[PDB]
């Protein structure tokens, strides 16, 4: 098959900048190359067909060029609403192939997370598991480090983490982090600490709770 | 876009022989309904606009002499110059004159060939007006010679000197087909004022001896 | 906008038992093409006559006929000789106003050709008009296809159906490319589709061609 | 308008069969290249099958003999029958249509898609747990379900500002996600805040009041 | 037919420049106006086209976010407006007319030379160079930007004359010009290199003393 290769894997752009995404094919495909945008929680959307022919209803800040094996999608004056993943497609011959996507990310003002920590509910304790949950919300940049501490001794077995995709309105990130223990384990310690290290302070943001309340 | 491939990009020949330029289009410039091949040949003289020679592959523009002739059709094209001349030194450009975007070829350089003539060398001390301000340029001209290949050397008090030297060649002469060169050894007023003999030695293919022009700083 | 062709509605070449040469010829080398001419006569309300030697242009209505009489125009399209009347050759539409409509070089419009949904090929057609008739473009398109992809042959056609779709900005319209069923093609009936004199803007038109095989 | 409404997504066992559908409208059905494209969990798009206006079908080597695309021309329904499914077949399956006509390699209109999961794991309803401690953050934890998805709302969407729902994460064959909501702190707990969790795979709807400790 | 252009225009990087092309002889609205670009020593590139009567423009997609063409019907002038410049826009820009319709570009302007830089405009130092033929010289040093016109007795005698291409050094160009005359002329006759610098409205009459 014809392998499409996109470059770079990720872009990090400032709003207003003129930005460029590249697609190289393994054989020539003429201009039978189409471009797609996918945004979080949405279906892909056709941006450009035939390498450069534009499409009624697409903002004219999207344009494409190239022919043969080398193609380029230009985004002129990028908007924060442009975060998402961008795909090229061989529409020339079978099997039709897609490039592996290029993720576009927006730059903005730094923002410290808002941290909450939650003990396990009573309802959970009754079954026989215990989850302590920490939410780190609305922060930027996305480089962020999370330590769990149990009575002062950092733990990192049973820690599952989850990031939302960059927000399309405010370009912030959110993460949750969940410490799952057994109810024995949980009940043999007192203090539970959610410690978040982020660019925005020199000092970790700490949230804990003590079980004696 | 339509791609014009032109070749060769450089062509030395003696004044009198025929010369063959070719333009190869990527798509065809032939039309049927009113059928001319829509290719135009241009002549550019250095530091001046492109001058029309030929339109529709073969038609000569009014004025343009009959020695120039253009043949072929479709995707292959020929510019022929029956007996080249001294007025003909130029870059010759072919142009897609058919469909938007109009496109041009890289161009072919037509360089004349000629018998060998040694240069007339003139060295010049720095002017009094320049010394007054604090700078000091020694200029050596090398005029009306052939061919391009020429190595000039600068001696100061007999001693070899390479740093500080800037050349400039002109284009070949439209009238008598020679070239010409200048060299400029720049120093500070101080540095100039502390040596006495300045030599400009031109070395060539015609002369197993170097062509030498000197001056003394305090000469009169 | 004309809506797309319903199933069956497209004409089928295997249901044509007449001679495909009767259609091929409408898109062969010969055609009508005259530059900067004015009408000298008028047979019926809906037509104009030119000397280019005699060509009777028929519109779908009076307004068109009246519109381009006493105007200098360019005239391009497919003509016919059989069952043609001036009471010499006949055609529909294909008229555009000469003055103010001319480009000094040719625009290229890319035609995209598909076969059974796959990409068959693309080529360009050329026009030196700001506004050009769909008839002209169709004919440039089919002509290329006849010389190069055997779209119409003497006896039959290797394609089963085919239509030609024109999209400009956001409106679109299409022509069926195959003769209506039966054992005899009528050129004059077929060519009538072009009498609305539909015009497109050349800088903006896209053309796509959709062929099936049997 | 051009509608494409996929249905039929489900969890299936390795080796099983599924029929996907696409009720189309707003265009002449028979006149268009219609295809299925899928999105893998690693966010690759792959072309899966195409049907030309005229009934010609096309497949990539990797599905042939197992997949069949077809049309109900009376009812405007595009179908994808899938037999002998593998784990690798798990994806969001999208119905797509050409921009202008009979061309099966340009995806100008996309459906919202339909999740297909191929796995031996057993359907398990979720346990839903409240996470309570000038704005306050409350949360709920939806733990131990399979397969995806769950949908989570708060006071039936009345709250939608300032919700965060995080991607679920798999662990020992079950999924877990978390959801957080912020409310003005002068309203809660006096005014109720409930998280409504739904999991159609096991006909579950549950309304968990977030009650203070 | 004449196509009146300007010699050159200096422009800062980021700025937006508007070039002009005045015509005479034929009636403006009868013909199309083309612009072409050429970088130093490089080949030719076609920008676009305009039809005066209705302002129908054809651009080269390559230049559509950079070039604007317009016209003035009252004074028959053809404009090209470039905007948001970089080093790469540095080049000569020609206007030219078409011979009618499906006909080549016959008449052309002299060309406006366009320089993109933040550097300061500077006038030339002009120095005379003095030693059956006697070669003389004129040294024109330390100017910005291109180009300079060098004349001999203000345009008299122009054979046996040579003017060498300028060379850049640290944001200023330098060139020389030589003239060889029979030694029966100099010094009995009055030889003078004149130098004009349009950039700064300069003109020096430097005579060539013995």
């Amino acid at each position: 098959d014809i392998v499409m290769t996109q470059s770079p894997a990720t872009l990090s752009v400032t709003p207003g900048d003129r930005v460029s995404l590249s697609c190289r094919a393994s054989q020539s495909i003429g201009d039978y190359l189409h471009w797609y945008q996918q945004k979080s929680h949405e279906s892909p959307r056709l941006l450009i067909n035939y390498a450069s022919q534009s499409i009624s209803g697409i903002p004219s800040r999207f344009s494409g060029s190239g022919s043969g094996s080398d193609f380029t999608l230009i985004i002129n004056s990028v908007e924060p609403e442009d975060v998402g993943v961008y795909y090229c497609q061989n529409g020339h011959s079978f099997p039709y192939t897609f490039g592996g996507g290029t993720k576009l990310e927006i730059r903005r003002a730094d923002a410290a997370p808002t941290v909450s920590i939650f003990p396990p509910s009573s309802e959970q304790l009754t079954s026989g598991g215990a989850s302590v949950v920490c939410f780190l919300n609305n922060f930027y940049p996305k480089d962020i480090n999370v330590k769990w501490k149990i009575d002062g001794s950092e733990r990192q077995n049973g820690v599952l983490n989850s990031w939302t995709d960059q927000d399309s309105k405010d370009s912030t990130y959110s993460m949750s982090s969940t410490l799952t223990l057994t109810k024995d384990e949980y009940e043999r310690h007192n203090s539970y600490t959610c410690e978040a290290t982020h660019k925005t302070s020199t000092s970790p943001i700490v949230k804990s709770f003590n079980r004696n309340e | 876009d339509i791609v014009m491939t032109q070749s060769p990009s450089s062509l030395t020949v003696t004044a009198g022989e025929k010369v063959t330029m070719t333009c190869k289009s990527s798509q065809s410039l032939f039309n049927s309904g009113n059928q001319k091949n829509f290719l135009t040949w241009y002549q550019q003289i250095p530091g001046q606009p492109p001058k029309l020679l030929i339109y529709w592959a073969s038609t000569r523009d009014s004025g343009v002499p009959d020695r120039f002739t253009g043949s072929g059709s479709g995707t292959d094209f020929t510019l022929t110059i029956s007996s080249v001349q001294a007025e003909d030194l130029a870059v010759y450009y072919c142009q897609n004159d058919y469909t938007y975007p109009l496109t041009f070829g890289v161009g072919t350089k037509l360089e004349l060939k000629r018998a060998d003539a040694a240069p007339t060398v003139s060295i010049f001390p720095p002017s009094s007006e320049q010394l007054t301000s604090g700078g000091a340029s020694v200029v050596c001209f090398l005029n009306n010679f052939y061919p391009k290949d020429i190595n000039v050397k600068w001696k100061i008090d007999g001693s070899e000197r390479q740093d500080g030297v800037l050349d400039s060649w002109t284009d070949q002469d439209s009238k008598d087909s020679t070239y010409s060169m200048s060299s400029t050894l720049t120093l500070t007023k101080d540095e100039y004022e502390r040596h006495n003999s300045y030599t400009c030695e031109a070395t060539h293919k015609t002369s197993t001896s170097p062509i030498v022009k000197s001056f003394n700083r305090n000469e009169c | 906008s004309q809506p797309d062709p319903k199933p069956d509605e497209l004409h089928k070449s295997s249901k044509f038992t007449g001679l495909m040469e009767n259609m091929k010829v409408l898109y062969d080398d010969n055609h009508v093409s005259a530059i900067n001419v004015k009408s000298i006569d008028q047979f019926l309300y809906f037509d104009l006559i030119y000397s280019i030697d005699n060509v009777r242009v028929e519109f779908k209505n009076k307004d068109l006929a009246d519109k381009y009489k006493d105007k200098y125009v360019d005239v391009f399209g497919a003509n016919y000789y059989y069952q043609c009347y001036f009471s010499k050759t006949c055609m529909y539409g294909g008229v555009t106003e000469h003055n103010g409509n001319q480009l000094d070089k040719y625009r290229s419009i890319t035609v995209r050709v598909f076969e059974d949904g796959k990409n068959l090929l693309s080529f360009d057609v050329q026009t030196n008009k700001k506004k050009v008739t769909a008839q002209e473009l169709d004919y440039l398109t089919r002509h290329y296809l006849v010389k190069n992809k055997k779209l119409y042959e003497f006896n039959n056609s290797p394609y089963e159906t085919g239509y030609i779709k024109f999209i400009e900005n956001e409106n679109s319209f299409w022509y069926d490319m195959m003769p209506a069923p039966g054992d005899k093609f009528d050129q004059s009936k077929y060519l009538m589709m072009y009498n609305d004199n539909k015009m497109v803007d050349s800088k903006d038109v896209k053309i796509e061609v959709y062929l099936t095989t049997k | 308008e051009v509608n494409l409404i996929e249905s039929g997504g489900d969890l299936v066992k390795p080796g099983g069969s599924l029929k996907l559908s696409c009720a189309t409208s707003g265009f002449t059905f028979s006149a268009y290249g219609l295809s299925w494209v899928r999105q893998t969990p690693e966010r690759r798009l792959e072309w899966v099958a195409s049907i030309s206006g005229g009934g010609s079908v096309y497949y990539p080597d990797s599905v042939k003999g197992r997949f069949t695309i077809s049309r109900d021309t009376a009812g405007d329904i595009l179908f994808l029958q899938m037999n002998s499914l593998r784990s690798e077949d798990s994806a969001i399956y999208y119905c797509v249509r050409d921009l202008y006509g009979d061309y099966v390699g340009r995806y100008a209109y996309w459906g919202q898609g339909t999740l297909v999961i191929v796995s031996a794991a057993k359907t398990t309803p979720p346990s839903v747990y409240p996470l309570a401690p000038s704005m306050v953050t409350l949360g709920c934890l939806v733990k131990g379900y399979f397969p995806e998805p769950v949908t989570v709302t708060w006071n039936s969407g009345s709250l939608s500002s300032g919700v965060h729902t995080f991607p679920a994460v798999l662990q020992s064959d079950l999924y877990t996600l978390s959801s957080s909501v912020t409310v003005p702190s002068s309203t809660w707990p006096s005014e109720t805040v409930t998280c409504n969790v739904a999991h159609p795979a096991s006909s579950t709807k549950v309304d968990k009041k977030i009650v203070p400790r | 037919v004449q196509l009146q252009q300007s010699g050159a225009e200096l422009v800062k990087p980021g700025a937006s420049v508007k070039l002009s092309c005045k015509a005479s002889g034929y009636t403006f609205t009868s013909h199309w106006m083309h612009w072409v670009k050429q970088r130093p020593g490089q080949g030719l590139e076609w920008i676009g086209e305009i039809d005066p009567s209705d302002s129908y423009i054809n651009y080269n997609q390559i230049f559509e976010g950079k070039a604007t063409l317009t016209v003035d019907k009252s004074s028959t002038t053809a404009y090209l407006q470039l905007s948001s410049l970089t080093s790469e826009d540095s080049a000569v820009y020609y206007c030219a007319r078409t011979a009618g319709l499906l006909a080549p570009m016959d008449y052309w302007g002299q060309g406006t030379s366009v320089t993109v830089s933040s550097a300061k405009t500077t006038p030339p130092s002009v120095y005379p160079l003095a030693p059956s033929m006697v070669t003389l010289g004129c040294l024109v040093k330390g100017y910005f930007p291109e180009p300079v016109t060098v004349t001999w007795n203000s345009g008299s005698l122009s054979s046996g004359v040579h003017t060498f291409p300028a060379v850049l050094q640290s944001d200023l160009y330098t060139l020389s010009s030589s003239v060889t005359v029979p030694s029966s002329t100099w010094p009995s006759e009055t030889v003078t290199c004149n130098v004009a610098h349009p950039a700064s409205s300069t003109k020096v009459d430097k005579k060539i003393v013995p």
